[PDB]
């Protein structure tokens, strides 16, 4: 396989979904809008608390800048205007990262934030555009680009490159990048390359959660 | 390794090892601290310097209080290695030192917050009582930077592992330590620090001039 | 190593299959800043406990309109093994573990109903151990709130047997606890009617009633020292 | 933290159901929900559901020093630290914690004291290099059942499991991969399952505590509104050798020994059901894993 | 790097076929021979199919015999995973009930196999031998053959007393067994004591790696019929690699006798029947164990040869990088230049000195790991270990069963007491092979009517259902049983080799 997505697993949390993507696997839940906290009470926004939290051991610094990462893009993608002073709680606890968790974050940090945009579709927070990211490697091998890899693909890596782009007008139009985290030795030429790449390959992705949504959501809502 | 920090390989150990003075003060010279001081001092023995910075008075609301507190961490240098009870002692020394030279009563709901910082010490030939002078003469410059309330300037010296602090030109006593001195110093000792209290008296004077 | 029954019925203390370590208790051990205390002594277990409070808290939040809230502070000091103890016991799961059952179980028997936007704090302070320890330390808390004017329905009396196969000694030291699986529990009353019953150890189901039920006896024997301690301390205090 | 609150009625309402002999669910006071396991595509990757309480283990194994007193046994540390994906009520690793405690501490009791895994043969080193077993468990929705599912998370977790093959030569380790040599599973003593009874009072507590008669509401297994509303609980874990491993009972409504021994009869029958529900599902998902490793048998006749 | 066909495959006809040509290349070079009859002489209900064998005669009056031994080189290559694995376990180990394969189930007993009806590749080594049995040439070349009827030893000597089949298989196998034993008088001429008999062989290392027996036997003279081709095959290929290259050629051999062992067996030969014997040589030893005969004992032959090959050093395997030509002895085979290739799928080493063999005649290169000292020596070292401790474990294996079996009879059996000591006898039954420990502590009444001369070898106790004492002389026949005696460290008991 490639990838998987699931919404309405959970029953319990205002929304949820599982996001597979072959080994690597996240569950995630939003909570809220809900009631806030008195040290997280914003006055116009919406607050954001984001828990990242592995599989393996127990949640370290690590997961907090993967929550600052991950708090970075989603800011821009939930209407923080859409409630005032109230809190969500994204909490998306790792299932399988199957590979090595401090070297590479490569696929576990783009699974997070497609879970994070499935479970605020089935929360009904409001979302401004589509977004989706992928996970893109250059292997030492050949000395070239290869996109969405496979976890032996990642150990042969000398680099590794996420990026996210915000979907307007048909979902299609790249508004903005929201990230791109581009670790390890790059060039320019290989840069531009990995936007090129990732512009068709992000509208792809888009493609197949867009769809699942539909088939997922259709059978609830009916008239 | 711990949840709110990281701390490396665990099983790993440290590493097994194999007036006489000039005190030049500066104040007012980094940004986001209400004031700010800076103290070295060298001597024949070892060369010191000292970083204080004093943030707030801090509002402490949700509940009143009879008036407001002053509290003081000591941080441990990058290059001194010292137990974390004798930085509470000398933070406890300090505050009631400061309890008295400070004035508190303008300020009703208030918690200060006072960071020394003992940075530098080095020796090119206990250890605790000879910055003790240094400690009191940082402090006392960034509560007159910042424009907190003072009984006189509070300044002391240290003669003999003995540490006395003085204000109102050596008149009076604000505190006394004595640790690992011999027994009946008291005369040389008090004599000799008035001495180094009217000496660096002046000096802070002198930096509060040039603002 | 070493014997821990004989056909004869000694130990290497040389107790009897259903005899009793050695209860003194006396109470008043903080009469003059402690609503109540007791001393309590089973064996080598020393335990000191104080109750401080019926007190309102001065937080809002601990205040309860339907009851009072209880706080049950274990302090197991770095004395209490035969070494120093390096490690910090104050912020472990053992103890909060105790913690979590004794308010729970005390809470019930004590009546907090009776006493509302009330803060209670027992605070038991542990001088040393010889195991035995988790039965003697209800018994010490028994004590300090009879003492203390806390209302309450009835007695909870802890009490611990080792099973040495189908040999069940009551009461217990260090080399019993260390060399087989012990029970501990505690009856509520003259009742038949456990509040506690707890086993960290492989017990058999098909002698489960064995060592319960010669507990259920030996329980009744701890209560009657707890009754006539207080009433000798009682008499005392009405006499002049 | 942030807790539900329910009305007066519903209290009433769910003891009155109990009263007059039925459940919500349309389950019996002895019946248990239907576990399934559902294991991984890696070794120890458990995922434990039981109607819609949702429950996963991780298992993971590190090289670590002894302690001080036994140097001569491995770790196993718990961790059941629970984020919020079930409630706002457990939040933020601890922030009250008193059932992240109580949980930990009952499945060590089950593993680690009694025995369930073991110990022993964790010293790769005596008194230098050793095994550490760490089991975090994750609850990912939650309908009471708590404990149980919880247990069988742990196990499961376990029986699955396997570690790095290992040589010693003096104190120098030789970690090999686990497609380079087969990974070896744990050592396995026991098989603890637990069976939770809530107990809840038809009287109030006064009446109960010198009456002898025997009335209360005896339920396993409850949901997440019954877990709240419960006056008491039994927590007792056997293993299928009519052994208790270990008894948590501390606090609710006091119970005869003889009605407490009933808990542990009833609990007995259960937990053989659990236990071979948990053998076959093993086998099944293990034929799969087994599919060429039956062709490449280094075991055979002469 | 287990290939794929391998529970179907079968070999092709023509080396002309599209499919063939695209699989090995190197085809061109692997000569047709599947149409001359091969039959293989194999043990009764075969554990596998290890090799295949005919013999044809020629019109211009030779004889010509071919060993027909399994390929392994076309499935399996040198640094694959399948090769790492297969030289990790470095020998096959037969066991009592168990085989424990070197090379995968379907591998090893199928597809390397040399089914009859289902054709098949082999190597070839093809050597014509005159009818005074002497080596006219050979031949070493890949092949591809079909067998066509696996034979069993018992159905192979019923052939040979058949007369009125007159098939190429029964003239075959006739004409083997009269080379057979001009052959092996060779080996005895040039120095060597017997080993081809059954009793000696077992507690000896194997030629062919044969399975060691629950109860030793008898076994036929068509077992030793094909011991001598496969000798002699090994040898023709000694000196082939040791052409193909000097120094880093694969080699087997066992040694001489130190003096100590040797020494104190004579010792006990001499003070007990004064009965002696030499190490002048091999030929001197064959000589003097023929001399030394009793027919007190009638066993007296067989079991000083036993003893001898004891004391005879073990086999060990390897290379000629460290060793020169004049140290490749064998006191019992007689050899200065050995190899042993038999059965790449049974053993390591002769996968080694396949390789070799293989690249000798240039159907592949030569290969690093063989052209190379160092690469070849750490494989040497690791895999004559192996060895020595699966021949010891198959023996041990027998010996705790055999314990089973004279526990469940309840029998009592024919001993003979190879070593005598202060407070126990080593006693060796050679009807099974086995020999065990008799601790005289649990098989005495009091410990110190124990009454023992060094200088004789020669124990006395008092038993337990006697009142006398009993002599047990070194070298003279005891009635043993296991029978179950409690245990004096235990309130139990446990089955122990006594006497009566």
């Amino acid at each position: 396989m490639s990838v998987q997505a699931e919404i309405g697993i959970l029953d319990h949390v205002d929304g949820s979904s599982e996001f597979v993507s072959q080994d690597t696997k996240v569950i995630c839940s939003v909570t809220g809008p809900i009631e806030p906290k008195a040290r997280q009470e914003l006055p116009t926004q919406l607050a954001l608390e984001i828990i990242v939290r592995p599989a393996k051991g127990v949640a370290t610094t690590r997961e907090k800048v993967l929550e600052d990462k991950l708090r970075a893009v989603l800011t821009p993608l939930i209407t923080r205007h859409c409630y005032p002073r109230q809190l969500c709680q994204i909490t998306c606890q790792i299932l399988e990262s199957g590979e090595d968790e401090a070297e590479f974050s490569l696929r576990e940090l783009s699974c997070c934030i497609n879970a994070a945009f499935l479970a605020l579709v089935d929360a009904g927070i409001a979302l401004n555009s589509m977004c989706a990211s992928i996970p893109i490697a250059i292997i030492k091998d050949t000395s070239d680009i290869i996109v969405d890899p496979t976890a032996e693909q990642l150990k042969i890596s000398l680099s590794v490159h996420t990026l996210a782009l915000e979907f307007v007008n048909g979902g299609k139009v790249v508004k903005n990048v929201l990230l791109l985290d581009s670790n390890g030795d790059f060039n320019e030429d290989q840069l531009f390359s990995l936007l090129e790449l990732g512009e068709q390959k992000c509208q792809e992705l888009v493609t197949n959660i867009r769809r699942i949504i539909q088939d997922n959501i259709s059978p609830r809502l009916v008239v | 390794q711990d949840r709110r920090r990281l701390l490396g390989p665990a099983a790993a150990k440290p590493m097994a090892f194999s007036s006489e003075q000039e005190l030049s003060l500066h104040t007012g010279f980094i940004e986001n601290c209400n004031g700010s001081a800076l103290v070295e001092a060298r001597s024949l023995g070892h060369q010191t310097s000292l970083i204080s910075a004093v943030y707030g008075p801090r509002s402490i609301r949700g509940s009143f209080t009879s008036q407001g507190t002053i509290s003081i961490q000591l941080k441990n240098g990058l290059l001194e290695k010292y137990n974390t009870n004798e930085l509470k002692e000398v933070s406890s020394f300090l505050m009631g030192i400061f309890n008295s030279v400070v004035n508190l009563s303008r300020y009703p709901k208030s918690g200060i917050d006072i960071f020394v910082y003992l940075t530098y010490d080095k020796d090119l030939t206990s250890q605790i009582s000879s910055l003790i002078p240094h400690c009191i003469t940082s402090i006392t410059l960034a509560l007159a930077d910042a424009g907190i309330e003072l009984v006189d300037m509070a300044g002391a010296g240290e003669a003999n592992g003995t540490v006395v602090s003085f204000i109102k030109n050596g008149e009076e006593i604000v505190g006394f330590w004595k640790d690992d001195g011999d027994d009946e110093d008291l005369l040389e000792c008090l004599d000799r620090c008035k001495e180094q209290y009217n000496r660096y008296r002046d000096l802070m004077i002198s930096c509060l001039m040039n603002q | 190593r070493l014997e821990i029954y004989s056909p004869e019925g000694l130990r290497l203390d040389g107790r009897r299959w259903n005899e009793l370590r050695r209860f003194e208790s006396s109470i008043n051990t903080h009469p003059h800043a402690a609503d109540g205390s007791s001393y309590m002594e089973q064996g080598n277990n020393k335990i000191i406990t104080l109750v401080k409070g019926p007190k309102e808290p001065r937080l809002k939040s601990q205040m309860d309109t339907s009851k009072a809230l209880l706080n049950v502070s274990v302090n197991i000091t770095k004395f209490s093994k035969f070494e120093r103890s390096k490690s910090s016991h104050k912020n472990e799961r053992r103890v909060l573990e105790i913690q979590t059952s004794l308010v729970r179980m005390f809470e019930k028997n004590v009546m907090l109903n009776i006493y509302p936007r009330t803060v209670i704090d027992i605070e038991i302070h542990v001088l040393e151990q010889d195991g035995g320890i988790m039965g003697s330390l209800i018994n010490g808390i028994t004590l300090a709130l009879i003492d203390a004017g806390i209302s309450m329905f009835d007695y909870i009396s802890g009490i611990s047997v080792g099973l040495y196969d189908t040999t069940p000694l009551l009461d217990t030291n260090s080399l019993e606890e260390n060399a087989m699986s012990t029970v501990t529990l505690g009856v509520v009353g003259k009742s038949e009617k456990l509040s506690l019953l707890l086993v960290e150890d492989k017990i058999p189901l098909d002698r489960l009633e064995n060592v319960l039920a010669i507990g259920i006896a030996g329980a009744h024997r701890v209560r009657d020292l707890m009754d006539e301690e207080l009433r000798k301390h009682a008499q005392k205090r009405v006499s002049n | 933290a942030k807790d539900i609150e329910i009305s007066a009625s519903e209290s009433k309402f769910i003891l009155e159901a109990l009263r007059q002999n039925y459940r919500l669910d349309g389950r019996s006071f002895d019946q248990f929900r239907d576990v399934e396991i559902t294991f991984g595509k890696e070794f120890g990757d458990v995922s434990v559901k039981m109607g819609n309480t949702k429950v996963h283990c991780r298992i993971s194994c590190q090289i670590a020093q002894p302690y001080e007193d036994r140097p001569f046994e491995g770790l196993f540390v718990i961790s059941t630290e629970i984020s919020p994906m079930a409630g706002s009520q457990f939040e933020n690793g601890n922030i009250t914690g008193e059932d992240e405690v109580l949980c930990s501490r009952i499945i060590e009791k089950s593993v680690r004291r009694s025995g369930a895994l073991d110990v022993e043969g964790l010293c790769i080193v005596a008194g230098s290099k050793c095994w550490a077993v760490r089991a975090d468990v994750h609850f990912l929705d939650c309908d009471g059942g708590f404990i149980d599912a919880s247990c069988i998370a742990v196990m499961a977790g376990l029986m699955h499991f396997k570690k790095p093959d290992i040589t010693v030569h003096g104190e120098q380790i030789i970690v090999h991969p686990v497609n380079e040599r087969e990974p070896v599973p744990l050592g396995i003593l026991h098989i603890p399952i637990c069976v939770t009874f809530s107990f809840f009072n038809p009287q109030d507590t006064e009446e109960n505590i010198k009456g002898e008669t025997n009335s209360e509401i005896s339920i396993i297994d409850a949901t997440l509104k019954e877990e709240l509303l419960r006056d008491g609980v039994l927590t007792v874990t056997l293993n299928k050798n009519r052994e208790v491993v270990q008894v948590s009972k501390a606090g609710g409504l006091p119970m005869d020994a003889l009605t407490l021994m009933k808990c542990c009869h009833e609990a007995y029958s259960i937990i053989e059901k659990i236990t071979d529900q948990i053998l076959q599902l093993l086998k099944e998902d293990s034929e799969k894993r087994n599919k060429y490793a039956a062709m490449l048998t280094s075991e055979n006749a002469r | 790097c287990l290939p794929a066909e391998g529970h179907d495959w079968k070999a092709p006809t023509k080396l002309d076929d599209p499919e063939a040509v695209s699989k090995d290349p190197l085809l061109t070079k692997r000569k047709d021979l599947r149409d001359k009859l091969i039959c293989s002489i194999d043990p009764p209900g075969c554990v596998d199919i290890n090799d295949a064998l005919h013999a044809k005669k020629l019109p211009n009056g030779n004889w010509e015999v071919g060993v027909h031994i399994a390929d392994v080189t076309h499935f399996v290559k040198p640094g694959t995973a399948l090769d790492a694995e297969g030289a990790a376990r470095g020998t096959s180990v037969y066991l009592v009930d168990k085989r424990i394969d070197m090379l995968p189930m379907l591998l090893g007993t199928d597809l390397c196999s040399l089914k009859p009806y289902v054709d098949r590749f082999a190597f070839s080594v093809i050597w014509e031998l005159d009818d005074s049995a002497n080596i006219v040439n050979v031949n070493f070349m890949k092949s591809v053959i079909r067998s066509r009827e696996a034979f069993s030893y018992e159905q192979a000597q019923l052939r040979i007393d058949d007369k009125t089949q007159n098939d190429e298989l029964t003239m075959g196998m006739r004409a083997l067994l009269k080379l057979s034993v001009k052959l092996k008088q060779k080996r005895l001429e040039a120095g060597a004591l017997n080993l081809a008999s059954p009793e000696v062989k077992v507690h000896m290392d194997s030629e062919t790696s044969d399975p060691n027996e629950v109860e030793i036997k008898k076994l036929l003279a068509t077992n030793s019929l094909v011991e001598e081709f496969m000798l002699l095959a090994n040898i023709s290929v000694a000196r082939k690699i040791y052409d193909a290259f000097p120094q880093t050629a694969m080699l087997r051999r066992h040694a001489a006798p130190p003096s100590t062992n040797f020494e104190i067996l004579n010792e006990m030969l001499n003070t007990r029947k004064n009965m002696s014997i030499s190490l002048e040589s091999s030929k001197a030893l064959a000589d003097s164990l023929d001399r030394c005969v009793d027919p007190e004992d009638p066993y007296f032959n067989t079991l000083v040869r036993i003893m001898s090959t004891r004391c005879m050093m073990a086999a060990q395997y390897f290379y000629s990088g460290a060793y020169s030509y004049p140290d490749f002895r064998h006191y019992g085979l007689a050899v200065d230049i050995y190899t042993h290739f038999t059965s790449p799928i049974r053993r390591y080493c002769d996968v080694v000195a396949h390789r070799q063999l293989a690249g000798a005649i240039g159907y592949e290169p030569l290969s690093l790991t063989h052209r190379d000292k160092n690469k070849m020596d750490m494989i040497c070292r690791n895999i004559n270990r192996k060895h020595r401790n699966a021949q010891f474990a198959g023996r041990a294996s027998i010996e705790y069963y055999v314990g089973q079996v004279m526990r469940n009879n309840e029998s009592t059996e024919t001993g003979y007491v190879i070593k005598v000591f202060n407070n126990g006898i080593v006693v060796l039954v050679p009807k099974f092979g086995v020999e065990g420990l008799i601790r005289l502590d649990n098989l005495t009444e009091d410990p110190n009517s124990a009454a023992f001369d060094e200088v004789e070898y020669k124990l006395t106790f008092v038993p337990t259902n006697s009142d006398k004492p009993r002599d047990v002389y070194v070298f003279d026949k005891v009635e043993v049983q296991v029978r179950s005696v409690m245990d004096p460290i235990t309130s139990k008991r446990k089955a122990e080799l006594l006497l009566k």
